[PDB]
């Protein structure tokens, strides 16, 4: 932003931008995800934040026999840490926001009541993402 | 020409009988008139086709009056020894309004009985399309015809400075056979009579002088023949517009003359010869709407009564003839009798009974 | 406006209503299927027919 | 014939109207709520009283479509004479207190929340 007349700076500013651009281009991607979540290990990453993976390949989380949603759903009752779990809620608040037959299909699976309790489970950050996944949650209700 | 064709829910149809002939049924002391009128009908088994056919048959008598009064705008364009106020209402099938109302029956002709009635509103459609089709055409003959005269008219209008000079330019004064004479048709206002035609004498060189002598006298002014050499033309008319002189070469051919004289006269022939078949086949078409038209009421009638009550043909139709001043009287009266009974509780919103207006 | 009695009435009106298109369609369906009787007698008997006529 | 929401005001005259397009011709449902919530209008308390005219044909029952469309009526429910619908209707109904009591922990996070951001 504060420009300086240092031109060799501007040029290491700018390939380092775009290069850590794509760098993070490639930690934007459905199947690392997938083995993040398969390994028992989630942390906030560009990943959980990655708006394409969101958006783009939400019908990809409809992975085979919903496993992927299956660890989820696993790891709302198993999960005893509260900043995995964190990263699970609000993955399925992504998943519930974009696609509402996703959402029934959770519904389906149960996960709803494992959320209520993340709504007052002890952890504040648990409530607030307890919350605003089921805000989600409430589109079409 | 004020009536109304009333319709009754036929509680018993007897008693709707009495109601639509005596005296005392009749409004206002019998100062208006209630005549009963019966015809053949039909029987609908689905409504919801039927309030259908109500809509539009509410649009087509729309279009179809506005149909027959463009026809009445065409009677009184053309004006064919008839005014607006004699043989204004046409005797169709050789009754006016009230009796052909009172003697209206379905037509048969027209559809049978058991014909179904969107199918007679179809046939209808087409009949009034027909006609309307035919009523444009006609149109379109008459305004060409019209038109026509109207130029024809135009040709002798005007001042002999733009008018057609075809009753004015003569032979013997009008110099042809000759490759050195010719003969100038000046224009001279009476107030310049006597002027111009002096001055004429000068106004250029291989003249012959004051020849100027009158040929046909108009209101202001006057054309007149000046005898002189063609080449002597341009130097004349040049020392002519000097001196704000008017020269209209009119060239003289008789055949034309004669033709435009025997174009008129048979545009003439033309006209009449229209204007006979044209109203024949106009009181055709006053008859037919007309009837086809009391016909549409009925049935529009018919519709809106198996719409506001049961399921059998319990309905009877009449006519009417509303007293001058005293319609408020009539409707009161009219409520009395029926809005009581409409319902155990009680115009476009409320509306017992039913009778809709006729004016031709 | 209506007691009981008469939006009865109305159901009655509407009972009528539907008794004559059940005629209409009970009467067209064994117009139709006359129709179709005799339509598929001539198509049968004719095919027997060439059937016949080529094995004579 | 599904009793739809009118707020009271405008029913002796709704009925006038009904009438118009078909006087009397079908059954009339009728219902009553008393003291209801803010509206989603304007969010007033005024009380519901309903009478609705109903068609079964298609022309007519598009007629009355337009007529309540004309006005402020809500025809949305679509109930089913099998009790399935009603038992669908009272899960959903539990789903809607679950709805007000997640309204209520909402509120209090953001109370809390504007509290401390207030503060400083």
């Amino acid at each position: 932003q504060q420009k300086y007349d240092d031109e060799d700076i501007s040029e290491d500013i700018k390939f380092l931008l775009e290069k850590l651009g794509e760098s993070v281009q490639d930690l934007s991607s459905f199947d690392e995800y997938s083995s993040e979540l398969k390994s028992g290990r989630l942390e906030w990453s560009p990943v959980h934040k990655s708006e394409k993976f969101w958006r783009e390949n939400a019908v990809r989380l409809n992975e085979k026999n919903y496993e992927l949603l299956k660890i989820l759903t696993k790891l709302l009752e198993v999960s005893d840490d509260p900043q995995v779990l964190a990263v699970a809620a609000h993955d399925v608040g992504e998943y519930v926001r974009h696609y509402p037959r996703g959402k029934r299909v959770i519904e389906q699976l149960g996960g709803k009541q494992l959320v209520m309790n993340h709504m007052h489970h002890e952890d504040q950050q648990v409530r607030y993402n307890a919350l605003l996944a089921v805000q989600k949650l409430m589109v079409h209700n | 020409t004020e009536f109304w064709l009333i319709s009754a829910p036929g509680e018993k149809t007897c008693q709707q009988t009495w109601e639509k002939l005596h005296a005392a049924t009749t409004k206002n002391n019998n100062l208006a008139v209630s005549s009963k009128f019966n015809i053949p009908d039909l029987k609908v088994g689905t409504l919801d086709v039927l309030v259908g056919l109500s809509d539009e048959l509410a649009k087509l008598d729309a279009f179809v009056e506005g149909v027959v009064k463009k026809v009445a705008q065409y009677m009184a364009d053309v004006l064919e020894d008839s005014k607006d106020k004699v043989q204004e209402n046409l005797l169709a099938s050789g009754v006016d309004l009230v009796t052909y109302i009172t003697r209206f029956q379905w037509d048969m002709a027209k559809y049978p009985i058991k014909q179904s009635l969107k199918n007679i509103s179809e046939i209808i459609a087409k009949g009034v399309t027909q006609i309307d089709n035919d009523l444009k055409s006609r149109a379109s003959a008459y305004n060409n015809l019209k038109g026509n005269l109207q130029n024809l008219e135009r040709k002798n209008a005007g001042s002999l400075l733009t008018r057609s000079l075809a009753e004015i330019v003569k032979k013997d004064d009008f110099v042809l056979d000759s490759e050195y004479l010719v003969t100038l048709l000046v224009v001279v206002p009476k107030l310049n009579h006597n002027d111009w035609i002096k001055q004429y004498e000068t106004l250029a060189e291989m003249v012959v002088p004051r020849s100027s002598n009158v040929l046909s006298e108009d209101q202001d002014s006057y054309l007149c023949n000046v005898t002189l050499f063609r080449k002597a033309v341009d130097d004349f008319r040049h020392k002519a517009r000097e001196n704000k002189f008017i020269v209209r070469d009119f060239q003289y051919n008789e055949e034309e003359m004669k033709a435009d004289k025997e174009e008129m006269t048979r545009l003439s022939t033309d006209k009449k010869k229209q204007f006979g078949p044209l109203v024949r086949w106009l009181k055709v078409n006053f008859s037919e709407a007309f009837i086809a038209w009391i016909h549409i009421k009925a049935l529009r009638v018919f519709v809106e009564s198996v719409l506001r009550y049961g399921l059998p043909v319990n309905f009877q139709a009449m006519l009417l003839q509303p007293n001058k001043k005293s319609v408020k009287k009539l409707r009161e009266v009219l409520h009395e009798l029926y809005k009581h009974l409409d319902s155990s509780a009680a115009q476009q919103e409320y509306y017992p009974y039913v009778y809709y207006k006729i004016d031709c | 406006a209506l007691s009981d009695a008469d939006v009865q009435k109305q159901i009655k009106h509407m009972m009528a209503f539907i008794e004559q298109e059940a005629n209409e369609k009970a009467e067209e369906i064994d117009a139709k299927a006359e129709e179709e009787f005799n339509i598929e007698k001539g198509r049968l008997v004719q095919t027997q027919r060439l059937k016949i006529m080529e094995y004579y | 014939f599904v009793a739809g929401v009118i707020n009271r005001e405008r029913i002796p005259t709704f009925e006038r109207m009904l009438w118009r397009v078909c006087r009397g011709n079908v059954f009339l449902r009728q219902a009553e709520i008393e003291n209801p919530l803010e509206d989603p209008v304007t969010g007033d308390y005024v009380h519901k009283s309903v009478f609705i005219i109903f068609f079964q044909g298609d022309q007519l029952k598009n007629r009355v479509k337009k007529i309540c469309e004309g006005f402020r009526a809500s025809l949305y429910p679509c109930p089913e004479t099998p009790q399935e619908r009603k038992e669908m209707a009272s899960g959903v109904n539990t789903r809607i207190d679950d709805l007000q009591m997640v309204l209520n922990q909402t509120e209090d996070h953001r109370q809390r929340v504007l509290q401390a951001a207030a503060k400083n």
